[PDB]
């Protein structure tokens, strides 16, 4: 029952499916937060690597954003796909693409190479955040190799997930949920201490990239 | 392992299901002889039928695939009959194609590129068929040219094939105007080699000329039997 | 969970693709170094022996493009394919845009194809990985590595197939950020002694090409020798 | 049944499966040698036949890609035939149609050896299992030697022996061996080494060797326009090998 | 390529053929040859095997095809448009040229998993 | 145990020469609920006993009409009933488009019989695991044909395919002689078909909910009884 | 109810996913042809308590 | 508009001159090709043959010849044969090895017109090709190969001339 | 039929089951049948498709 | 694949905006034509070479459109050298006949090449000539071109049975002549190819063959500058 | 050695001796079914089937296993029922393409040939698997009587006498008597076509012949007092 993607375990769950997650796990750790008006997202990152030509998050437009876990070569083609759809909607179409449809492309696109025994699943989980255009509400959703896509508030994918979604899980409240930016950043910077590059996305295609975030190390190290 | 069940290498180097096609050319147990006169080619083979219902006349290894080229299959006959039709089609495809007959080398050549495909796809068997092709070419004159499912094809100026091909070819070895002595030199090697007395019911001949490939009947393949022993 | 490269372990690991990069580190290290004013491209000819045309026999190191060259480790079969893939991609972007490509662009279409190769039962990885040098205007020297995983990272100086971790070990300690082409070419050359299975390190067992000022020099046997005996080697 | 699983995949230990099978089918394959001389190339081999009485003239290794070009094998003769069958197809289309010329050995070696790497990952079809010794002569680079192996991977060679009596002909080739050969000293040469490799009878029948060298006008098979030059690929007779080795 | 987003309009983008200026309705004025001449091959071939299945029965093109289809579907080079050298020999075109030969024929839609998605219909 | 090796797919002849993979098949039928059909000289009845999913769902459709000159029941795999039954749909409306003649009910069941031989004969295909009792009336006259999964179509008198199908068959063959007599009566007839399908009963009783009836005849084009219809046969 | 298999059934009442065995009794035993909308409202609201 | 320039070219003595009337004159290595015609085929001419030379340099580590360059434009061109380039090309060049100068010129679907004298293209050749004839002479110097090529340009008729050496190149305008 | 823990049995199988334990129990067959049966059939891993798979 | 007609409607939009004899003589075929070639009105390149090569034994010349002549006897000189090799004989001249007539018809005569094939073969020796649409005719005697007529005109009166070697050449010479002379498209000299059943063939080539310097610095330069190759 | 353990789980799959074992296998799935034997005669072929009567239900005119492929050819199969009408269809489809085209009725050899390449077709590719069947067919041409028999291997021969089923080796035994007893009329033959059934042997006997005398070349049944004569004489 592992060995393929078109047999259903006796109990009733693809294994050949769950294994592509462990692969996400053994990725590199990403995370994302949800604002009151803003999304933050942190990842988890040798001595003679070039450091000017490489960024984990890259963005699939003007107003969204997709992180990832996994294996980056997947990921690396999953997002161009992404963003050729991007464009081609924002073409046949003339408003630009909705987080959730980029979403529900994606995870299709993940989804539909689950369905032939001759191709590998992409063993990615992606972690897309943007604003809808001309609209004030973040929003965040998580892929993952199965097609399954979700709206979450926070969180955490690849390389020590469980450790760090139990922490968001304590000090993010539903109906507490920061209403700042730093408010907002320091959870991630926080939640990224518990195992730094952080990116913010704001409304109005409004995407930047922070530097100098040892301010909020200090300050959170402090406390 | 599936080395074994598909034509691929094995650890030493070998196609093992290419090596049992060519046990199974054996299997119909019938043995065969082509020599090349001065104008004329002559192939004999076996007609071992052996049941008493079984028809003689319908049990026959000699196909008449051109106008001049006749071939012998050594093997089972429904992978024959199978090579026969190709066989048939490439020749008459030749001369749509290049406007005039097919020479008999050349559709060895193509036969053996056909079997050179089964060696090598895994989804395609090789055929299991020994194919020897007898004609009088307008340019080399009488060729003899001999096709194996491992894609090899080799001319021969005279060749025996079977289970006891080494005891036919060895005879020939030591050997080396009209087309009806030469089946009788055919078939007193074939006794010889053999021992085997042979009748009309017994055996098949083919005769290639300048003019056409023929099959003796059963009468005619008697005549020459008669004349063997007036000697 | 090898038999093919399409199958999951139940660690999430691809045994297929390990297997190939297992490959690599049999075959010929290649190194390249990034200087201030130019790259160097070095590899150890593994396949020797003296009835070889040691000369027009380059097999490590393609050139790709003006300003772009490739150093090749693994199966030189699986590399003439992408490197002639390269070559056409390379000249439709000139043919679209009038502009050399970029060095990116063209490593990341190559991990592609690579990655696709990954994802298909039929394909099996290209045991082959490329250290890609080359210049242009956006980011001027750059270099670069790319695995049979179709995944490539930017480097200042690495080392490709075998005896990596002694090679890259020596890159780190003595590798400086403000060294010139001519260092880098001692520093290739050190680092290939200390690190090759051979008793010497001599010109016909090696081969090098440097991107410098923009002119790329493949270097004949004749000239290899001349700087093997300057640097002392 | 939109795919089929690739046949040639890596062990656990790094190395191709099929591949280095097809080589040992190379290696346990009849020896076939090349020598490059300064002012021509050898290409010779030795007939092995099922019996006495198959036509010798038949049993051609050594064939004719182009005028200058020529190859021999060891190992399956049918994979072989197959390749020169396209190598001569793919010098017309690829190169001969769209220059005018035929095109240089470095160049056809490069196209024979996609044709072998491209069976070596593929479902349906095993590498093809010989290894070829294709000599040739082009304008600039000169004459040139090359063996390409199943995994498509080709090395231009001084001189090279492929085959059962490969290391013990490599090694002999390597002691008689210079750079100012003459090609009719490196025909004396190829004779050699091709006795000690060759079990059984040995003459000009058991043995075709074929060279690159001078033109042959006599060969292009008509006459005028002194541009238009003989080609160099000579096949020798059977004749001329029992001369050859009396001396 | 319809669009995703909607499905039953050409995607414009992915479909790189110089914009949506190659509308649909305007491939209809053509070279009096071009139709004729795209499928000569297959309008042959086809004769060709209803000739065999005419005299020789529909065994044979049935195993004719049988063949070719083995041939097409186990070769998948997403790097080469060469026919394979076994179709070759299957079509008896292994000694022959023609100008589909001689002359064989973008960032966004030439990549690998085009082919790999084609090939599969996935 | 030597059954595991050779019973993988309908390609693999085990050495005894059985083909299991399409015993199966076969087999499959005796989990379907009983059917029984029978005919008369001018008359055709099809009797079947539904079965539902639990108390609160709706009993399963068994019987289908293909027109109103024949219909057929079903027995097995419901989604090759489903495939099997609108096929045959499928054909009897195409020949009247082209040629406006009704499609005879021996031809009915014999272009089916090519569809179920080939995925015995293929890799990949499963054979199908319905079998059907086709029952019309055309200008020969009755006709009640069991098609089984294996590709073998029989005109029968009478017949029972389904769980305990042999209760009914045994009682039909008995009673062979009678009801082919019940000519130009088709109450009586179906009588004996729903006492012939009462026999294969084991505890369920009969019910105007899970019995299904249907009938055709020179007089009756098919006619499907169900619900409060098939109290008076009961 | 339609089920993977591809066939269909008219339920009056019908419970899938996990617990539906615990449902589907508990619907047998409370599932009556008078159930109006508001106590059919609060009936699957009481289904979902015990298997939730 | 661009479109309709000509082209001239001539061959001396162990040299070439080609002449035109945005550039019409474009070289691949050593080998010179002048293309008259319509301005967006001489744009997508120049970038195919790029394409195309640049690979033949790269697979071969060799420059095209002339000689070897004039069949690649000629199968290029029959390749559209039905809706050809509307283009005249000639080429230019000297054999790197033999040093023997080469010109010649084409129709739409390339048809070699290996002429040893000289070449002309585009509109108003049928002036120029007398002209030429009148003037040129066999073996001329190059700086006589100048002086004969510019006079048939200009008064058959700014202007540019190329003079390719083996190892040199001159270009020179013209009033 | 199955592997351990997933077994499934036939319609017939279950009749045949409640029907005869009942006599060794010594429960009142019809209402132990009845009650058996919801449980049986409603859902069930012993039942399983079998209640749609098949007509 | 192919010839592709990617530019047919544009260039629809933007416009809406020799001699050749073969004569065949008793131990082979002789193939004779002119060397003038025209680019309309105007002799674009006089000493042109219009015998072409299909085989060694097997010459090939055409009229009409000059590169559809070119392109296919190109072609089909490459699939006779590889059937040849491929057969492993000397190709006959019949089998260039074939596909050259079968590639033709293919092309419903688009392909513009009027053709002469002379060659000889291990059967004797042939001569055949060729048309646009595929259809072919065989004559001991032919000719083709703008001057085909008056060329016939020779063959018709001197022409006979088993000509010599000799004869064969002046006769195809004399033919040839007739059309330069006569023929506004036929001119300048004349190219001459002789094929025999047991000898090489022999192109004779150029077989027949019926100051103004001005002082350096008279062009004015505007500037100079060297290019870098 | 029967089994061939390694080598006989795939089709198209050669043993080290040669052999392909699934095309053993579908012979041993001949050897099972009823016997079936044919006779050539001087002036036709007889037919004769022990059909084994499974139960009364069936109809006794419409149960025929001596199928007719053309007016002028008869067919009779032991073995799998899919394949055995399966490979009818096909060939009948084939000897209504001959008549077609060529406007005359297929030649017997000409008609085995094609047959022969389908059955053949099938043991090239391990997708598919052999017919399991072994038809014994025949008829009259212009060149007289002709019967032959194809196994699954594809492999058919002209026969004086052929036989199939379980019934095969007395049946065999006793025609080869037969023949040397009288090496028939087509009249004589239908009466030592039921003796060997008989011998051989709840079944009923069928019979069939196609003679150029007694029946101008067309095929027909045995019914009436033929038969009855015919059950006597055995």
């Amino acid at each position: 029952y592992d060995r393929a993607l078109s047999i259903f375990s006796p109990d009733g769950h693809i294994f050949q499916v769950e294994y592509a997650l462990e692969a996400v796990k053994r990725g590199t750790c990403a995370v994302g937060v949800k604002g009151k008006n803003c999304v933050v997202l942190g990842c988890e990152r040798l001595k003679l690597q070039d450091t000017r030509i490489t960024s984990k998050v890259s963005k699939i437009d003007s107003h969204v954003v997709l992180s990832f876990s996994g294996l980056n070569a997947d990921s690396r083609i999953l997002i161009e796909k992404a963003r050729v759809e991007a464009q081609s909607h924002r073409l046949t179409l003339e408003d630009p693409v909705t987080v959730e449809y980029l979403t529900r492309y994606v995870a299709g696109v993940q989804q539909r190479y689950t369905q032939s025994g001759g191709v590998r699943p992409f063993g990615v989980s992606t972690l897309i955040a943007g604003f809808d255009p001309r609209d004030d509400e973040p929003k965040l959703y998580q892929t993952e190799p199965s097609g399954i896509y979700s709206s979450w508030s926070a969180q955490t994918i690849g390389r020590n997930s469980k450790t760090v979604r139990e922490f968001l899980e304590k000090n993010y409240d539903r109906k507490e949920p920061p209403a700042t930016v730093e408010e907002c950043v320091k959870l991630t910077v926080r939640s990224l201490l518990e195992v730094i590059e952080i990116t913010v996305v704001k409304p109005d295609s409004d995407i930047v990239a922070l530097s100098s975030e040892e301010i909020n190390q200090y300050v959170t190290q402090i406390e | 392992g599936y080395d074994r069940h598909i034509t691929i290498f094995s650890p030493e180097g070998r196609l093992y299901q290419v090596e049992y096609a060519f046990k199974a050319t054996n299997q119909t147990n019938i043995n065969s002889l082509a020599v090349r006169g001065k104008d004329c080619t002559v192939v004999i083979s076996q007609k071992k039928v052996p049941d008493k219902l079984l028809d003689p006349t319908t049990v026959s290894y000699i196909f008449c695939i051109s106008r001049t080229i006749g071939m012998v299959v050594n093997g089972p006959i429904p992978d024959a009959r199978n090579a026969a039709l190709r066989a048939k089609a490439e020749a008459a495809e030749f001369r749509y194609k290049y406007g005039y007959d097919m020479p008999c080398d050349v559709l060895a050549k193509r036969m053996a590129n056909l079997s050179q495909i089964y060696t090598q796809r895994a989804y395609m068997r090789p055929l299991g068929v020994i194919l020897t092709f007898v004609s009088v070419d307008e340019e080399l004159g009488p060729s003899i040219y001999k096709t194996d499912p491992a894609g090899y094809y080799v001319g021969y100026k005279a060749t025996a094939t079977g289970p006891k091909q080494q005891e036919i070819t060895t005879n020939l070895e030591n050997h080396f105007e009209s087309w009806e002595k030469v089946v009788e030199f055919a078939i007193t090697h074939m006794i010889d080699a053999l021992g085997t007395e042979f009748s009309k019911n017994d055996l098949e001949v083919g005769v290639a000329t300048k003019d056409k490939f023929f099959t003796l009947s059963a009468e005619n393949i008697e005549e020459r039997l008669v004349a063997i022993a007036e000697q | 969970y090898d038999s093919r490269t399409t199958i999951f372990s139940p660690e999430g690991r691809l045994y297929q693709v390990e297997y190939a990069l297992e490959s690599i580190s049999h075959a010929g290290t290649a190194i390249g170094i990034m200087a201030s004013d130019g790259i160097v491209l070095a590899a150890e000819r593994k396949v020797t022996s003296t009835l070889l045309e040691q000369d027009t026999s380059t097999e490590k190191l393609y050139k790709l493009n003006d300003k772009i060259a490739v150093a090749v480790a693994g199966l030189t079969a699986d590399a003439e394919i992408l490197i002639n893939t390269a070559r056409i991609h390379a000249q439709n972007y000139l043919k679209t845009y009038n502009e050399d490509i970029p060095v990116e662009i063209l490593v990341r279409r190559l991990s592609d194809i690579k990655q696709g190769y990954t994802q298909h039962g039929g394909l099996r990885p290209f045991g082959v990985s490329f250290i890609y040098a080359g210049y242009d205007d956006r980011y001027g020297y750059q270099l670069y590595t790319s695995n049979p995983s179709g995944n490539y990272t930017g480097w200042k100086a690495i080392s490709v197939g075998a005896n990596t971790s002694a090679a890259q070990t020596l890159l780190q300690m003595d590798y400086k950020d403000d060294m010139k082409v001519d260092d880098a070419i001692e520093l290739a050359l050190k680092t290939l002694s200390k690190t090759t299975d051979s008793s010497a390190l001599t010109y016909d067992r090696l081969e090098f090409a440097t991107i410098r000022k923009v002119y790329q020099k493949i270097f004949k046997p004749q000239e290899i020798k001349d700087i093997l005996v300057k640097t002392g080697i | 049944d939109r795919y089929s699983f690739s046949l040639t995949t890596f062990s656990p230990s790094g190395k191709l499966g099929q591949i280095d099978y097809a080589l040992t089918a190379v290696k346990q394959g009849v020896t076939s040698l090349g020598i490059k001389a300064t002012n021509g190339v050898v290409i010779a081999t030795e007939k092995k036949s099922s019996s006495p009485l198959a036509m010798s003239e038949t049993l051609s290794k050594v064939s004719l890609l182009t005028p200058d070009i020529g190859a021999v094998y060891s190992g399956m003769g049918p994979d072989y035939r197959v390749l020169v069958d396209k190598s001569r197809k793919v010098a017309h289309t690829s190169y001969k149609r769209i220059y005018g010329e035929y095109p240089p050995t470095k160049l056809l070696v490069s196209e024979v050896a996609k044709i072998m790497q491209e069976a070596t990952q593929s479902g349906g079809v095993r590498p093809f299992g010989v290894s070829l010794l294709i000599a040739g002569h082009d304008e600039f680079n000169g004459f040139s030697l090359y063996q390409v192996d199943p995994s498509g991977s080709y090395f231009p060679w001084k001189a090279t022996a492929i085959g059962k009596g490969s290391v013990a002909a490599k090694t002999f080739l390597e002691k008689r061996w210079n750079d100012e050969l003459e090609l009719e000293d490196a025909i004396h040469i190829a004779l050699l080494t091709l006795k000690e490799s060759v079990e059984g009878e040995f003459n000009g029948d058991t043995i075709e060797l074929a060279i690159i060298g001078d033109e042959n006008p006599d060969l292009l098979g008509y006459t005028g326009i002194p541009t238009d030059k003989g080609p160099r690929f000579r096949k020798l007779t059977s004749q001329e090998i029992n001369d050859r080795l009396e001396a | 390529v319809l669009s995703s987003a909607v499905p039953s309009l050409p995607d414009t983008l992915r479909q790189q053929e110089g914009g949506a200026v190659p509308l649909s309705t305007q491939l209809n004025d053509r070279h009096p040859l071009e139709s004729t001449l795209k499928n000569w091959e297959t309008t042959q071939r086809q004769r060709q095997m209803e000739q065999y299945r005419q005299i020789f029965g529909i065994a044979e093109p049935m195993k004719r095809t049988m063949e070719m289809e083995i041939v097409n579907r186990t070769d998948f080079n997403p790097l080469s448009t060469n026919g394979s050298i076994h179709r070759d020999i299957l079509l008896n075109k292994e000694c022959s040229i023609d100008w589909e030969d001689v002359y064989p024929g973008t960032m966004v839609g030439d990549d690998v998993h085009s082919k790999i998605e084609k090939q599969l219909g996935i | 145990m030597f059954r595991n090796n050779y019973d993988g797919d309908t390609v693999t002849f085990s050495p005894t020469g059985r083909l299991f993979q399409v015993e199966y098949a076969l087999e499959a039928i005796k989990q379907g609920s009983v059917t029984v059909g029978l005919r008369s000289n001018t008359h055709a009845v099809l009797v079947a006993l539904k079965r539902n999913a639990d108390e609160l769902s709706s009993y399963q459709k068994k019987i289908i009409k293909c027109d109103e000159h024949m219909g057929l029941s079903l027995a097995g795999l419901a989604p090759d009933a489903r495939v099997l039954s609108n096929y045959l749909r499928q054909q009897c409306n195409y020949s009247s488009l082209v040629f406006n003649r009704k499609l005879a009910v021996e031809r009915a069941g014999h272009l089916l019989c090519d569809k179920a031989q080939k995925n015995t004969q293929s890799y990949g295909g499963r054979p199908y695991g319905v079998g059907l009792l086709i029952i019309g009336y055309d200008k020969s006259g009755a006709h009640l044909l069991e098609f089984q999964p294996s590709g073998n179509v029989t005109e029968l008198y009478g017949t029972a395919i389904g769980a305990r199908s042999q209760g009914a068959k045994t009682y039909l063959e008995r009673t062979l002689d009678t009801f082919i007599k019940i000519d130009g009566n088709p109450d009586e007839l179906i009588k004996a078909g729903v006492e012939a399908i009462s026999q294969s009963l084991r505890d369920e009783s009969l019910t105007v909910d899970n019995l299904s009836i249907a009938i055709v005849g020179k007089d009756t084009p098919f006619t499907i009884y169900d619900g409060e219809a098939v109290a008076k046969y009961i | 109810h339609a089920e993977p298999s591809g066939t269909f059934y008219r339920y009056n009442a019908k419970a899938i996913g996990s617990g539906s065995e615990g449902a589907q009794a508990e619907l047998l035993n409370e599932w009556h042809s008078s159930l109006t909308l508001k106590e059919a409202e609060l009936l699957v609201l009481k289904i979902l308590k015990q298997v939730m | 508009s661009i479109n309709g320039g000509i082209v001239v070219a001539m061959t001396g003595k162990d040299c070439v001159a080609i002449a035109c009337d945005f550039e019409k004159i474009f070289h691949y290595g050593h080998v010179f090709l002048g293309i008259t015609g319509l301005a967006t085929d001489v744009t997508t001419l120049n970038e195919m043959f790029r394409y195309k030379t640049n690979l033949y340099k790269l697979k071969e580590e060799r420059a095209i010849e002339p000689e070897t360059f004039t069949q690649l434009v000629s199968s290029s061109l029959y390749e559209r044969r039905f809706g050809p380039y509307f283009v005249g090309p000639v080429v230019a060049g000297i054999n790197s090895k033999s040093g023997k100068p080469f010109i010649a010129g084409f129709d739409l679907i390339g048809c070699i017109d290996e002429a040893k004298d000289f070449i002309v293209s585009g509109t108003a050749s049928d002036q120029l090709f007398g002209m030429c004839e009148s003037l040129y002479e066999p073996n001329l110097e190059p700086e006589d190969l100048f002086e004969t090529i510019s006079q048939a340009l200009l008064n058959a008729a700014g202007a540019v001339v190329y003079i390719i050496k083996k190892d040199e190149v001159v270009k020179r305008y013209l009033k | 039929e199955g592997p351990n823990g997933f077994e499934k049995l036939s319609l017939s199988d279950m009749g045949s089951l409640v029907d005869l334990c009942g006599q060794w129990l010594g429960f009142e067959p019809s209402r132990y049948s009845e009650e058996c049966y919801r449980l049986w059939r409603c859902d069930s891993a012993a039942i399983g498709a079998q209640s749609g798979l098949y007509i | 694949a192919g010839l592709s007609f990617d530019n047919y409607q544009r260039n629809n939009f933007l416009a809406e905006n020799t001699t050749i004899v073969g004569v065949k003589f008793n131990n082979g075929v002789v193939i004779a034509a002119d060397t003038r070639s025209t680019q309309g009105p105007i002799v674009a390149d006089k000493n042109c070479a219009k015998l072409h090569r299909i085989s060694p034994k097997i010459w090939c010349a055409g009229a009409g459109t000059a590169a559809d002549t070119e392109a296919v006897t190109q072609l089909i000189g490459s699939n006779i050298e590889l059937h040849s090799l491929y057969t492993s004989r000397e190709p006959r001249v019949v089998s260039a006949l074939q596909m050259l007539k079968q590639h033709l018809f293919k092309y419903q005569g688009h392909i513009g090449a009027y053709l002469i094939v002379a060659g000889v073969d291990p059967t004797g020796s042939h001569l055949f000539s060729i048309h646009a649409h595929g259809s072919t005719d065989v004559g001991y005697y032919l000719s083709l071109g703008s001057g085909s007529l008056a060329a016939m005109a020779v063959l018709e009166s001197h022409w006979k049975q088993d000509l010599t070697k000799e004869e064969a050449i002046k006769l195809a010479s004399d033919a040839i002549q007739a059309g330069i002379w006569n023929d506004l498209g036929s001119g300048s000299n004349v190219d001459v190819c002789v094929m025999e059943i047991g000898k090489d063939a022999e192109y004779l080539r150029n077989y027949l063959t019926p100051s103004y310097k001005f002082p350096r610095g008279t062009t004015a330069v505007l500037k100079e500058s060297i290019v870098n190759i | 050695t029967s089994i061939g353990t390694g080598y006989d789980l795939s089709n198209s799959v050669f043993s080290p001796d040669g052999r392909n074992f699934q095309v053993e296998y579908a012979v041993k799935a001949v050897e099972n079914g009823t016997t079936s034997i044919g006779i050539k005669c001087n002036d036709g072929v007889v037919f004769a089937v022990e059909k084994l009567i499974t139960s009364k239900l069936l109809v006794p005119q419409k149960n025929v296993k001596i199928q007719v492929v053309d007016r002028h050819i008869g067919c009779v199969y032991s073995g799998l029922i899919p394949d055995g009408r399966h490979l009818v269809n096909r060939g009948r489809e084939e000897a209504a393409s001959f008549k077609k085209l060529y406007k005359t009725p297929i030649p017997i050899p000409a008609f085995a040939d094609r047959l022969g390449q389908y059955v053949q077709a099938h043991t090239l590719y391990n997708s598919v698997r052999p017919f399991g069947v072994s038809t014994i067919f025949g008829g009259v041409d212009k060149n007289g009587a002709h019967l032959y028999m194809l196994e699954p291997s594809g492999s058919y021969w002209g026969y004086k006498g052929a036989a199939t089923g379980k019934g095969r080796q007395s049946a065999k035994a006793e025609l080869e008597k037969l023949v040397d007893h009288h090496p028939l009329s087509a009249r004589e033959a239908v009466k030592q076509a039921a003796k060997i059934i008989y011998l051989a042997h709840d079944f009923e006997l069928e019979i069939s012949w196609c003679s150029l005398s007694e029946t101008n070349g067309l095929h027909k049944f045995v019914k009436g007092d033929l038969l009855q004569e015919a059950i006597d004489f055995a």
